[PDB]
């Protein structure tokens, strides 16, 4: 009875279901814990808010189109403006999370395509001013929910001033290597014949027991058509890709007054 | 015996999968909540006596409400009104009946508990004397009366309760009575087959519940000859179901009821009110 | 013949003796909790397992 | 290998098979038997025909259009005139009988629609005149293998003689409750994306061992479309619906002459 | 159990020193004769059991008086006088109201018993003949009545009393009904949270217990129709709080109330009689 | 089910039996002279002993 296709994920007040599942990734083949006492660093006693915030939140859904080059986005950056993972989040200096990541795509036994899903600790990516190194904006690093989009062309800006956002370039995974090496990172595909989910299990990764979220994303996700988007009735339709990630083990030190990132 | 308590739960990921099913095969959903969400304990010491069969119908409710009369009737119409005859039912009233009918076949004793009141018909005619009054059950086949003296009123085999007015409501208890072995609320037959050529007369002819029910007769007189003053009586009847068992669970009534049977009215038979959107809250 | 039953709690007993030659005359039938919902709720022939598919 | 959605069914010469089944239903869990000699009450040897009558027969099929309102049967009236069955019950005062009841409706992975198939014990009908109650005439109660059809409006006669037939309007389930509440009575369902039969398996029921099956039904069996038919390609297109009903554990009493019930 | 006995105590010269304390801690003085005085001994054989909650509130106190009528009614305003309906409560009358709110929480069985009383309207219309009454229970959902006679007073499922003038005054328990763990006696809030830019009227809105209590409603009737004469009747309505358990006290009421809540009216917050001096025995 | 109890004395048992199966139709509960008052006349974190300062 039971399936690699069929599961189900329960967090908090959430669940999630799915029927083509293609069994599940656990990153690096660990699950997230909390912080142990001998790897702990801040003195504090830490929050650990649990339910209210270890829970599924699905960001805007995105469109799947022929012509769509992928999309990133950045953990906790995604997350920062989710219910109560955002206000303890912004309320301590430090903090540290697992999750669970789903992505959820389906169509028909009629349309083809694959997403690559890719999980991607320190998500650094290159500039788009060739007038400057490593110049990019806070704002433009951390879009939020909505994420960015990549593109199959490189145009870097004749002032330095307007290139301040990542050259999100496709098949140089926006960060000078090539992307068919992406799968060296935890992932999944999406191969619509197969399944219409991706899960992945991500532990906190870093070089450090906990860390600045405001100033430090720890994982990027990364979703690219590896093969195209295509239907016979109409090459021009579109279906959506929809997100949801769940924090895990979240432990927060360092309270004081709430931070409230620029905006501009 | 208590409802469900809660049991501590996490989270899972898992290919177990509780919330899922498929209602095609005639199973209503059966999760709870620990299968769908993070649970806390907590102990259930709350119970179901109230929703027992027991519970639902302990209660005496009025079924019907008869008028008698005594005057000096010089009249046909007059005399008809010195006493009153009443065939056994609980579809004269509503709530009784759509209780009862969540069920098919049911089984109980009942008992059964009078109110009766009296008023004076008018000022200019002295008073009257305290009266008492003759209850008579008049099973299937035993005699019924044409007028309120006649001999039926002694009633040897009968029973009969004489109640004195302004005592307490009189009650009595009356055994599951069935001639089967348990009573229909619902019947979907005839009392006879109607056979090929046969010259019974098949036009005018019912259907269900009332071509076989029978459960006799009740008879209420006031057993005093008339005073000067004219004195008019209501009596209200009661029933009880006690030591109840029921089968066969049905919807219940959703719209008005027009008669004994299962029929609806042609103006009454939109229950819903309709709402402005799918999406009000 | 009295018998002494639990009262239904309150904001601890009663006692009851039957006074009339015919049952149809006592008192209420004491709470029955019983109940089987699954007969209505599941009347399938074969089994469902609620982690399990309910079709396989 | 063995799964929820195959299975046999033999009852003495005929056997039923389905690859799309949903498990099968026991009416209130409780199987056919016969009658127990601590629960008699006709005194004479009955007669128990066993293959001769218990066995499937299928009725003439209907046909499921994007516009039916639906269908229903009496029993053991549905069976009245199939084979030695009938015999039985005619040639006798008395009888009882359980029932597999099988219901058969296949489409394509392309069409939709939902039918509630439904056991109602005493399934009593509400009349067509307002001039008089419970008004019926016997042949319209009894239509046999044809059934009836249900309506969405109510239509009662001028004349009493004119609607002594069932006003068997779908919403009010031809009696005056809410349709929607229906599954308190045994069922399954019929979704074509998910099965092509519903089975469900009837104990005798009624408030006494034995009965005049000529005078009284037993059961209803009706079938609604809860989701209407559609099919893309032709959205006037029509399905069949078959129903195949076996007598089981069938006993009678009281012998003599053939009952010949009046045809009009 | 008894009250304190004393002690035979002498004098003392010491470094202790019961008769000083400090207030400011929040406990109240603590000292008793024998820490002050030279005392005797006095065995105490007195007992507190007259001011045990049971006790105390261990009384069926009346809280309302409704009236009711039976006369031929050919007008809506007559209509309505032969029927009341009543929300019930406790705040109509002051006494045990009084009595309950030295208490913030409450959780007790009740015990309700009514006296019926009746009068002639008038003397040149006759007599009437010996009523009996209708006391419904109405709780909250259940259809009201609109005439003394429609279809509700057949309470199939609500409790109902059916009274006979003359009687002893009827009586019956309920249990503690509430549905919180104690019923409120204060509530400190709103029945919802009026939220941000909503278009809802916040300035007709209510606050307390006002805006969450409902103990349902009792109906009155007269089951008889009318006589020629007119009758009007009072019902008294009382309550005594019975297994009693209360939480939280307060401070009494010392001025006049003005209503369901806590509201004072402003010629009567002055319950101090001023002294001539502060030296006045 | 009777219960003998003591009376409250006058200037010395009686006896109950309940007839109802609700709780709440019985008579008033037995004489309860339980108190603490300390919970409202002396409600501190730290003991205070009469005899020594209250503020040390
Ligand atoms: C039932 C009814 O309405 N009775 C009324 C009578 C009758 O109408 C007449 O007496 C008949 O002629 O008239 C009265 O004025 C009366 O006698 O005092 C009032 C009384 O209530
Ligand atoms: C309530 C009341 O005051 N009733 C009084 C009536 C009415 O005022 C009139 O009958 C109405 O017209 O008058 C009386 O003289 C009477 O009828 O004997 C005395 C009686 O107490
Ligand atoms: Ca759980
Ligand atoms: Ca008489
Ligand atoms: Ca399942
Ligand atoms: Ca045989
Ligand atoms: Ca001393
Ligand atoms: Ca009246
Ligand atoms: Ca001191
Ligand atoms: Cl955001
Ligand atoms: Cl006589
Ligand atoms: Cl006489
Ligand atoms: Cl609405
Ligand atoms: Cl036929
Ligand atoms: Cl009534
Ligand atoms: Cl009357
Ligand atoms: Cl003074
Ligand atoms: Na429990
Ligand atoms: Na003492």
């Amino acid at each position: 009875g039971y399936s690699d296709r069929v599961r189900q994920i329960t967090l908090g007040n959430s669940t999630i279901t799915t029927q083509e599942a293609a069994n599940a990734v656990v990153a690096y083949g660990e699950w997230p814990s909390y912080l142990d006492d001998k790897e702990a660093n801040p003195i504090d006693a830490p929050t650990e808010p649990d339910v209210s915030s270890n829970r599924f939140y699905t960001l805007d859904s995105v469109q799947w189109k022929s012509t769509s080059r992928g999309w990133w986005w950045k953990l906790p950056d995604a997350l920062k403006d989710m219910g109560m993972f955002g206000q303890n989040m912004y309320y301590h200096y430090l903090g540290r999370s697992g999750y669970t990541v789903h992505v959820q795509c389906n169509a028909s036994k009629f349309h083809q395509g694959a997403l690559g899903v890719f999980a991607i600790p320190e998500y650094v990516m290159a500039c788009n001013t060739e007038a400057k190194t490593s110049y990019v904006s806070y704002v433009n690093a951390n879009p939020g929910e909505k994420g960015g989009v990549f593109d199959n062309a490189y145009n870097p800006s004749a002032e330095a001033s307007e290139g301040r956002k990542f050259a999100a370039l496709d098949y140089l995974l926006g960060c000078g290597v090539l992307a068919g090496n992406a799968f060296v990172y935890p992932h999944q595909i999406i191969n619509l014949r197969t399944n219409n989910s991706a899960t992945l299990v991500l532990p906190y990764v870093n070089s450090l027991a906990i860390d600045c979220m405001a100033k430090h994303n720890n994982w990027g996700l990364v979703i690219l058509p590896l093969c195209k988007l295509d239907y016979a009735p109409n090459s021009s339709t579109e279906i959506p890709i929809t997100v949801t990630i769940a924090p895990m083990f979240t432990e927060f030190n360092g309270l004081r007054n709430i931070t409230v990132p620029a905006t501009q | 015996p208590t409802a469900q308590s809660t049991p501590l739960t996490s989270g899972v990921n898992s290919q177990e999968v509780p919330a899922l099913t498929a209602v095609e095969t005639g199973a209503s959903g059966q999760a709870v909540p620990s299968d769908v969400i993070e649970t806390r304990h907590v102990v259930n010491y709350k119970t179901r006596s109230e929703s027992t069969l027991e519970s639902f119908f302990g209660r005496s409710a009025c079924v019907t409400i008869l008028e008698v009369e005594n005057f000096n009737a010089t009249t046909d119409a007059d005399r008809k009104k010195q006493f009153t005859t009443w065939a056994i039912t609980y579809t004269d009233t509503v709530q009784l009946r759509r209780k009862l009918e969540f069920f098919t076949y049911s089984r109980f004793d009942l008992e059964m508990t009078f109110v009766i009141t009296e008023r004076y018909y008018a000022s200019n005619t002295g008073h009257a004397r305290n009266q008492v009054y003759q209850l008579m059950y008049i099973p299937p086949g035993a005699p019924r009366p044409t007028a309120w003296d006649d001999y039926t009123w002694q009633s040897s085999s009968n029973p009969s309760v004489f109640y004195t007015y302004g005592s307490a409501p009189p009650r009595m208890s009356i055994p599951y009575v069935g001639i089967a072995n348990a009573y229909s609320h619902f019947y979907d037959g005839f009392a006879r087959v109607p056979l090929k050529d046969e010259t019974v007369d098949s036009g005018d002819t019912y259907y269900g519940l009332v071509t076989i029910n029978d459960f006799g007769t009740l008879a209420v007189r006031v057993v005093n000859e008339y005073n000067p003053a004219r004195i008019t009586s209501k009596i209200r009847v009661y029933m009880k179901p006690k030591h109840v068992r029921c089968w066969c669970p049905r919807p219940p009534r959703a719209v008005p009821y027009r008669g004994e049977g299962v029929d609806f009215k042609q103006d009454s038979i939109t229950p819903l009110t309709a709402v402005e959107n799918i999406n009000t809250f | 013949g009295a018998q002494v039953s639990s009262q239904k709690v309150g904001a601890v007993n009663y006692t009851t003796i039957n006074y009339y030659k015919d049952s149809a005359s006592n008192a209420a039938s004491k709470l029955d909790f019983s109940q089987d919902p699954s007969k209505f709720t599941e009347p399938v022939k074969d089994i469902m397992i609620k982690t399990a598919p309910a079709l396989n």
